[PDB]
RNA sequence: GCUUGAGUCUCGUAGAGGGGGGUAGAAUUCCAGGUGUAGCGGUGAAAUGCGUAGAGAUCUGGAGGAAUACCGGUGGCGAAGGCGGCCCCCUGGACGAAGACUGACGCUCAGGUGCGAAAGCGUGGGGAGCAAACAGGAUUAGAUACCCUGGUAGUCCACGCCGUAAACGAUGUCGACUUGGAGGUUGUGCCCUUGAGGCGUGGCUUCCGGAGCUAACGCGUUAAGUCGACCGCCUGGGGAGUACGGCCGCAAGGUUAAAACUCAAAUGAAUUGACGGGGGCGCCUUGAAACCGUAGGGGAACCUGCGGUUGGAUCACCUCCU
């Protein structure tokens, strides 16, 4: 077991924990009218691609 | 009447009682002239997290299909007996009889 | 789709762990029913007898309890 | 920051402050030269503070006003008008204009030399100014103006465009004087009770007093008063807060 | 919302057979029936307006309906809130 | 009289619908130790703050209040406001199935009545975390902001009140009709060779788009098309949802609601240059918040808290006849 392999299977063990990208974005509380407006815009953003 | 799965966990430590408890609540049961489809135990068994800091507890089901009154009575018998340390009731559509998969393993 | 819409169309569980440790995360989080192929009838199913699988220990609710 | 620009109300300002000897007067913030120079000029004699040394520089080498005044280069709110009184000889008049955040700390600093200041003669943003004259049962009114009121009568002078200004702000804005009373109206044991009292008071302003002074004093303290706790403390006349302030401070 | 028998009961009743459902009798009846249970709900959970606008339906209900009976027969309306002690 | 509208019944179905009561695993803070020791904490950097009385860290044990990671979706339920850990208890509505039954029982609705986010109020609890106000440290020409360390009300609960929100699909309610197309979701029938499939067939719902409509934008069988019944509302811009009166409210305020007076506009959509700061490669072309309700601060226009909405930005000079 080498340790940098070790530590390869660790990083992706908690990329796919995703707890950095969780921790980070739950810094703040915010006022949920934002994150619907976020998640729409999201979604309109995504749906223009299916187009072609 | 309603169908109903009750299901629970003793204490390792008291799960020599547990004969005696499938008695006072099969006796309630038929007290109640409910009737029952299913009663099992799965042994100890290991728990994925501690319950009151224990392992290893043992775990019990029944199928019934009692009066509801009766079921509020043995649901807080389980408050009141400590050698029951979780229990679950559940409001089951049928009565059903073919056995837990946690039996059907063996 | 059609093959994950039969183990659906089969069967509506809870207390079968083996089958329920093919939706979860090692983790102990649910897969999202897209991933599963499943269709999200099943998925609430799963959901709520995961849930109850968790509360009487049967499931972790995270890695390490 | 602002400074006026027409000669219309600069003069209509200076005019109404009628500054002349026989009395104790100083400009703070002499700013532009154009509303300087009239209370400079009209007054045989004028004493100064400008904030920045720059501009008082700028105004100690016009021959207009160096000659004409005397003048000093600090922060006001260090400055010990008690003894610029003494010097002089009777207690001051003071005016003039600024860029007004200190406006708040220039109160608190005029009050803590109400002796030694005859009367203020400032201009300020009409919000701030209309809440400073309020009377007691108004939205305009609370903690800061009942303050203003008690240690002092005060009296808009006059009320000026925003067009005025040197930058024009969007903000009308409006001369005010004041004058620290010969005897108390309201005389008080202490002032830090009435400050506390009416912070706690209008922190609290929209449920009963009750529910703000009454969190402090009983019900029946303060109906033994005279003054109902059902109230809202935006009901509430200085008279009745001093009262209080002299109540908590004797059964303190 | 009513139990099988209670409703046999009811349609047993007011109705004119066992074939019979929706006779204006027979739906006031259980509609009454109904109302009358749900007292017992109300008098514990006040708060519970999302059911007592079934509530309000239902009693409105039952009063359009007896306003058609009444028009449309006095004997059979004036005997069939006899029976049910309507206009309480 | 009738059964087509309306509505009852029998059997199923899906669902954060509501009300009530238990309960769980994370988490934060706090307390009590234990091990341990010079730092911690915070920012752009600082400072205030915390620690040699041992903090910070990390282990254990306990407390308490709050919220439900993930599922979770262009997804369901709800009149709307809104509704999301789990189980129980009570309870509302809806949709499909297949009959059976009543027999026009219908729709709309001025007054009226009731429900009604967020904020705030009333009475008595609770108070973890967060946080108007406030307090203190910073930043800045100034800074009231933006930053930080604190922090009350409030946020939570029971019981009263208020009755407003960009409470907006900015789109009244009900009914009929009128090209298509790709999905989603939830029943159901028949065929299934089964298991997948494949023919159907309701309900709900999303995005395209024909006709038609529309100032244009766009809407488009869930109309903004084609029409029938009733209700609500508007009549230039400001003054002004302001005055006054009445009503209502504990108070905030709500509500109904002027006029004088003043202006030749005010306004909606869309076109072309600026944009410009560019951005890419002379050429194509954009790294360039407003508000709503409500409560409070208050050098400003403003600053702050709560929660909702998206309507997220510009500005505009030298003549003419067939
Ligand atoms: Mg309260
Ligand atoms: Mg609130
Ligand atoms: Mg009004
Ligand atoms: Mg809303």
């Amino acid at each position: 077991e080498p340790f940098d392999v070790a530590l390869r299977r660790f990083k992706r063990s908690c990329e796919k924990a995703g707890v950095l990208a969780e921790v980070r974005r739950r810094e703040f509380y915010e006022k949920p009218t934002t994150e619907r407006k976020r998640a729409k815009a999201s979604a309109v953003k995504r749906h223009a691609k299916k187009l072609a | 009447m309603r169908h109903y799965e009750i299901v629970f966990m003793v204490h390792p430590d008291q799960s020599e009682q547990v004969p005696g408890m499938i008695e006072r609540y099969t006796a309630a049961i038929t007290g109640a002239e409910g009737k029952i489809h299913r009663l099992e135990d799965w042994g100890r068994r290991q728990l994925a997290y501690p319950i009151n800091k224990l392992h290893k507890a043992h775990y019990v089901l029944m199928n019934v299909e009692a009066p509801q009154e009766v079921i509020d009575e043995l649901e807080t018998t389980f408050r009141f007996n400590d050698a029951v340390i979780r229990s679950m009731v559940m409001r089951t559509k049928h009565a059903v009889t073919e056995a837990s998969p946690m039996v059907k393993a063996k | 789709f059609c093959r994950f819409t039969a183990e659906g169309v089969q069967e509506i569980d809870y207390k079968d762990i083996a089958t329920l440790k093919n939706y979860i995360t090692e983790s102990g989080k649910i897969v999202p029913s897209r991933i599963t192929g499943t269709r999200a009838k099943y998925q609430r199913q799963l959901a709520r007898a995961i849930k109850r699988a968790r509360y009487l220990s049967l499931l972790p609710y995270t890695d390490r309890h | 920051q602002n400074f006026l620009n027409d000669q219309f109300v600069i003069d209509s300002i200076v005019s109404a402050i009628n500054p002349q000897k026989g009395q104790a007067m100083v400009e703070i913030g002499p700013g532009l030269a154009a509303l300087t120079e009239p209370v400079g000029e009209r007054l045989d004699q004028l004493t100064v503070i400008e904030l920045d040394r720059d501009l008082a520089a700028r105004l100690q080498t016009h021959p207009f006003l160096g000659p004409k005044l005397t003048i000093y280069q600090q922060d006001a709110m260090t400055f010990n008008f008690g003894e610029l009184a003494e010097k002089m000889g009777q207690p001051l008049r003071v005016f003039g204009n600024l860029p007004y955040n200190i406006s708040t700390p220039l109160m608190f600093h005029l009050f803590s030399y109400t002796d030694a200041i005859a009367d203020m003669h400032f201009m300020l943003q009409k919000e701030v100014v209309n809440r400073l004259v309020a009377g007691p049962n108004s939205k305009a009114y609370g903690r800061l103006s009942v303050m203003a009121q008690y240690y002092c009568n005060v009296i808009p002078v006059l009320e000026v465009p925003p067009s005025a200004f040197t930058p024009p702000p969007k903000v009308d804005s409006a001369v005010v004087r004041l004058v620290p009373h010969a005897t108390m109206p309201h005389p008080v044991k202490d002032v830090r009770v009435l400050s506390r009292i009416t912070t706690e008071a209008f922190n609290q302003r929209r449920k009963t007093i009750r529910n703000s002074l009454g969190n402090l004093f009983s019900v029946e303290v303060l109906t033994g008063m005279g003054i109902d706790p059902a109230m809202r403390a935006e009901n509430i006349s200085v008279a009745q807060y001093c009262q209080m302030a002299n109540y908590l401070a004797e059964n303190a | 919302s009513l139990s099988t028998e209670a409703t046999a009961k009811i349609v047993s009743e007011f109705g004119r057979d066992a074939n019979d459902t929706g006779s204006t009798e027979v739906q006031v009846a259980l509609l009454t029936a109904q109302i009358n249970h749900l007292q017992g709900h109300f008098a514990e959970h006040k708060k519970d307006h999302h059911s007592r606008r079934g509530l309000l339906r239902m009693v409105s209900q039952r009063r359009k309906l007896l306003d058609y009976l009444k028009r449309k027969d006095v004997a059979r309306y004036t005997q069939l809130i006899e029976r049910l002690g309507l206009r309480r």
